RNA sequence: UAAGGGCAGACGGUGGAUGCCUAGGCUCUCGGAGGCGAAGAAGGACGUGAUAAGCUGCGAAAAGCUGCGGGAAUCGGCACA
RNA sequence: GCGGGGAACUGAAACAUCUCAUUACCCGUAGGAGAAGAAAACAAAAGUGAUUCCCUCAGUAGUGGCGAGCGAACGGGGAU
RNA sequence: ACUGGAAAGUAUGGCCGAAGAGCAUGAAAGCUGCGUAUCCGACAUAUCGAGCACCUGAGUAGCGCGGGACACGAUCCUGUGUGAAUUGGCGGGGCCCAUCCCGUAAGGCUAAAUACUCCCGAGAGACCGAUAGUGAACCAGUACCGUGAGGGAAAGGUGAAAAGAACCUCGAAAGAGGAGUGCAAUAGACCCUGAACCCGUCUGCCUACAAGCGGUAGGAGCGCCAGGUGUGACUGCGUGCCUUUUGCAUAAUGAACCUACGAGUUACUGUUUGUGGCAAGGUUAAUUGUUAAGACAAGGAGCCGAAGCGAAAGCGAGUCUUAAAAGGGCGCCAGUCACGAGCAGUAGACGCGAAACCAAGUGAU
RNA sequence: AUUGACCGAUGGAGUGAGGGCAUGGGUGCUAAGGUCCAUGUCCGAGAGGAGAAGAAUCCGGACCACCGGCUAAGGUCCCG
RNA sequence: AUAGUAUAUCGGUAGGGGAGCAUUCCAGCGACGUAGAAGGGAAAAGGGCGACUUUUUCUGGAGUUUCUGGAAAAGC
């Protein structure tokens, strides 16, 4: 799959780039996508939740009333869960939610999402650009010139470009990622994918 | 934690190639003259654990 | 997260308490008394749907017996004469004819007598 | 596409939940029967127990001993040697056998006679069975024990 | 017919559930630090206001005294009159 | 953290060896950490060289009214 | 501009953005306020050669008796009684001896990688939201109980703003009816919303010849609003529910009623199975690098599969049994890593409940 | 002939206090709503109909609805 | 359930298996609300069946929610 290349002013320059066929033209595996996204959200979890069990309450372990003769229900100590203000039984405990996925499984799910993008025709290749200073109005021009600014868009960049990061930070529906840290969830979280002409070469060698 | 093997089972049983469990026979220790040679020869052989006891023996050996 | 279904748990009780309106005393509005009474009533209704077919056939036969006897014939002999003649009119129709259209009933009797 | 995710059919299933009413078919006694030891909270099975009768791991004797100088050889059969050589070779060796993932680095190799070794090879293994050695030497090969 | 009673509805009483909310909790991450005291500590008693129970701050110099840096129209604590 | 003393219920479907556990608890006394630490060491004719901590080795070798149970090290991969 | 008590809402048209985090403001604010991005700042104080046989640790090493620690019911420690040698020495390599190998006891000192949180600063949460969450959101280790050690609560919300109701009427005044404030007073101080059990008044129908778990299935009349709704003369059938039992209307157990609370959960190690990845191979653990916790890339140590038989030496599609054979036994003639689920064990392990045992204290008012 | 009712492998159980009746028996007193076995059956875990009212006697195995019809055991003077 | 509409079958305690509803919170695509959200009272209508859902009206005066997937302090 070869795609045309546009400039910042959103005008085709005739120059074309090629996308590796093993990355962008496979048959997507939808169960692989389901597992990679489930793993991503689980690894974002911080399981800091807890309620107090019976051995953690502040009451004394003394027997409240004698076993027989009182005429009511038999009772032990004040921390019983049957009592008002007593122990919480089988409540939350601090948990680690991460699980393992095979490395080859994650590589296949990355290719399936990129194949979905290539098939839905939501991939734009733009020439590499660098700003002299951070200006949010400058980066809005590229998005408006590329006609991807009314919906969530992802910019794939090959290097740091601190000026570019600061120019795109304030804009609501804009996400920036490095071309070597691409994961399944961030690809599928945006309607449009804007690849820089140097990020194509980075992706082709890495995720082949 | 890790499952623990029963110390007495790991000195009395063994596994074979297809998964059966090797065992010795009892009644072979000290009162021997009154038994027959056929009986003693049958008792000297190794045997396998019965199907109804395989579950317990595997639990003792940790499903091994 | 902590999940308590306060509104849903209370709505289940309120729906049933609409069905127990009209009962005597605490059986209409006190929850564990009323629910007990309502459940027992549903068991009666399943049994009483069946007994309805028994009671209405017995009432049809009694009316047919009185109408036939005014024309010199008991129920057992009249029914024996109808089934002998192939007439397939059912007891609900005949009882209605016995009570509200006595002239049509008399024509069925005059056909087998 | 995060709005329309779907797992494969029959891949996820709901967990069992007991003690939550009659309609589930799992309430009341909650799959435990009526009384006895097994119905109580905190019951666990005594693995070797048989009710008091002498258990099977006691009725039977112990046997044998383990040798602290035991030597085990990884078996590499004849038909593997001819397959690997043609696929990749006319002088087989342990470092070649390790390089093809057929044996671990620190492992000893004995050559056995399950197959044919028609191709004429010089072989360097730690040990050789009598029949396996004859198979190579008959087929115009060489056997080097080292 | 109704001394009284039954059921339904309307409108109220009582009570404080529910919904919404937070001023306080719970589990942690990252960085620092790991003491105070005979030059009298931790913790207390008694006092201290125009007015002064209780808290807070303070110590017979007692809601406080003196410098230096900051800051700019209100201020005499919670807290009113 | 390091020292000095030190239970029982419980498990062994009873119980005394054993277990619970060198735990609870009591007492003495440091530091920002403490203890350890530079081979009268491991290994097995092949080698590694102070101590500490993590992953393995391994529920293995052993130990045990050889019951219930208890349970290493060598070697390898790391932090430093 | 509209709606509104009140715009921050909605619809136009602008503008800023290294600032579209947030909180407050009469409803939901990038442009109202405090802020945020970014940049700039301290008078103080705090912190950052040959030979030679001279030496090389003594009540010590070692040993007997009795104990203790080592995974352990040769090695290390010692209460009691004893007791060496000196480089050709001494100690260890799991009784012990020989040989060989390794090392130098009876002197000492040393950072890092490890353990923890009374506390300070900055943050976060598929954690709670007032019977929850700390015992304690308020007043809290308080009130209260006990000789004492000690035990130990309940209790949040008017309104945007007190504008917290001048004045009149009935009353001795408590209480109300008005007036007024306010979007609202059925927001009026115990004040947001305002449920149930329980308690009244009114209206409609039924009820003083009638006898059983109180309903259910039929069925006139009457009263309301076009066939719906309230009631129910009269008739048929009908001994609550739970639990425990061979069997309960049972005169076996259990509950005054309502609202709220209340009992198979999680971690680790296995095993079976549904679904996937890779495939004669499968898979990384600790940890490391880059970026800004995550993400991506490394890390092959190890583990499982790949040959079995034999107690073992060892032989090997065979092996063991045999003096040998025949016979006979065991073998020969797609795995692995995950995700979901069932089950097992270790943890309090579905919940509540003993009589008791042990340790350290408090008590002879 | 037979709606398929049997077996192996492997995941999950519950049960291990039974009871009445008929037949063959022991015991008891040719007593017991007694007790201990065997063979069927039903209750247990089974509603409906007859027996006035009865766990297991006689008839009969309830997917739901019907103001349709034919029958079983047992009945047809009235309550019915 | 079998065969692909036909035949059979559908009483149930302990117990085994299948398929669903509601509740709290999260991700994604999206909606509703001072021209009246949640909650509370009344009424009507739905569902192979059900757990439940929808609409109208009074109160109330600020939040609520469809679908697909995910996790539980998930039902007296
Ligand atoms: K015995
Ligand atoms: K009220
Ligand atoms: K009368
Ligand atoms: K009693
Ligand atoms: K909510
Ligand atoms: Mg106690
Ligand atoms: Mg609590
Ligand atoms: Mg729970
Ligand atoms: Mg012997
Ligand atoms: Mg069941
Ligand atoms: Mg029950
Ligand atoms: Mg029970
Ligand atoms: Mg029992
Ligand atoms: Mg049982
Ligand atoms: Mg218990
Ligand atoms: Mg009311
Ligand atoms: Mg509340
Ligand atoms: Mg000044
Ligand atoms: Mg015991
Ligand atoms: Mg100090
Ligand atoms: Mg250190
Ligand atoms: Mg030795
Ligand atoms: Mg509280
Ligand atoms: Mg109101
Ligand atoms: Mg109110
Ligand atoms: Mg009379
Ligand atoms: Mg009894
Ligand atoms: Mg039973
Ligand atoms: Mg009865
Ligand atoms: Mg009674
Ligand atoms: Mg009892
Ligand atoms: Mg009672
Ligand atoms: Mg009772
Ligand atoms: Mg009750
Ligand atoms: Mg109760
Ligand atoms: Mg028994
Ligand atoms: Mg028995
Ligand atoms: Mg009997
Ligand atoms: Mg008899
Ligand atoms: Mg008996
Ligand atoms: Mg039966
Ligand atoms: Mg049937
Ligand atoms: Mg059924
Ligand atoms: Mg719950
Ligand atoms: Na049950
Ligand atoms: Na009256
Ligand atoms: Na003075
Ligand atoms: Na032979
Ligand atoms: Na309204
Ligand atoms: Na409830």
């Amino acid at each position: 799959m070869e795609l045309s290349v546009y400039n910042i002013k959103g005008e085709d320059t005739g120059k074309k780039v090629v996308l590796d066929d093993s990355i962008f033209a496979i048959e997507p595996n939808d169960h692989a996508i389901y597992l990679d996204v489930k793993q991503y959200m689980a690894n974002q979890r911080q399981g800091t939740h807890k309620a107090k069990e019976r051995s953690e309450l502040s009451g004394s372990t003394r027997k409240l009333i004698r076993q027989k003769g009182s005429g009511g229900a038999r009772r032990g100590d004040i921390n019983s869960p049957l009592l008002s203000g007593g122990a919480r039984v089988f409540g939350p405990r601090p948990r680690n939610y991460s699980f393992k996925l095979n490395k080859k499984l994650k590589a296949l799910a990355r290719r399936s999402a990129l194949s979905y993008k290539a098939k839905n025709n939501e991939i734009i290749v733009v020439e590499d650009f660098n700003f002299d200073a951070p200006k949010t109005k400058a980066f809005k021009a590229i998005s408006a010139a590329l006609k991807v600014g009314e919906k969530k868009v992802l910019y794939v960049l090959p290097e740091v470009n601190k000026n570019v990061y600061l120019s795109a930070r304030n804009l609501p529906n804009t996400n920036l990622i490095l071309a070597n840290l691409i994961n399944t969830y961030t690809v599928l979280a945006s309607k449009n994918l804007v690849l820089t002409e140097r990020s194509v070469a980075v992706v082709n060698e890495l995720f082949k | 934690p890790k499952l623990k093997t029963n110390s007495g089972a790991k000195k009395r049983f063994a596994l074979t190639g297809t998964g059966k469990i090797k065992r010795k026979h009892a009644f072979k220790s000290h009162i021997l003259t009154k038994k027959t040679k056929k009986q003693k020869r049958n008792l000297t052989y190794f045997s396998t654990v019965h199907k109804v006891d395989e579950n317990a023996v595997k639990q003792l050996l940790c499903l091994r | 997260p902590r999940s308590v279904n306060h509104v849903a748990s209370r709505a289940k009780r309120k729906r049933i308490l609409k069905l127990t309106r009209g009962y005597f005393g605490a059986r209409k509005n006190v929850w564990t008394v009323a629910k007990n009474t309502w459940e027992k009533g549903l068991t009666y209704a399943y049994r009483d749907r069946k007994s309805k077919k028994r009671n209405f056939r017995a009432l049809w036969i009694q009316r047919i017996n009185a109408a036939a006897r005014l024309e010199g014939m008991s129920y057992s002999r009249l029914m024996g004469a109808l089934h002998a003649n192939g007439i397939e009119i059912n007891r609900k129709v005949l009882a209605d004819l016995a009570m509200n259209h006595p002239e049509a009933f008399r024509a069925i009797v005059a056909k087998v007598k | 596409n995060l709005s329309s995710l779907k797992p494969a059919e029959g891949a996820v299933k709901s967990r069992k939940r007991i003690g939550r009413g009659p309609g589930s078919g799992l309430g009341g006694t909650s799959t435990r029967g009526h009384k006895g030891a097994k119905s109580r909270s905190g019951y666990s099975k005594k693995i070797g127990f048989e009710g008091g009768q002498m258990p099977i791991q006691r009725r039977l004797p112990k046997f044998g001993f383990k040798n602290i100088n035991r030597v085990e050889y990884k078996p590499i059969n004849l038909s593997v040697l001819q397959t690997l050589s043609e696929a990749n070779l006319t002088k087989i060796s342990v470092e070649d056998l390790i390089a093809a993932g057929l044996v671990s680095r620190n492992s000893l190799v004995k050559i056995l006679a399950n197959g044919t070794v028609t191709t004429a090879l010089t072989v360097e293994a730690h040990a050789f069975s009598k029949t396996a050695e004859e198979a190579i030497v008959r087929a115009g090969g060489s056997v080097v024990k080292l």
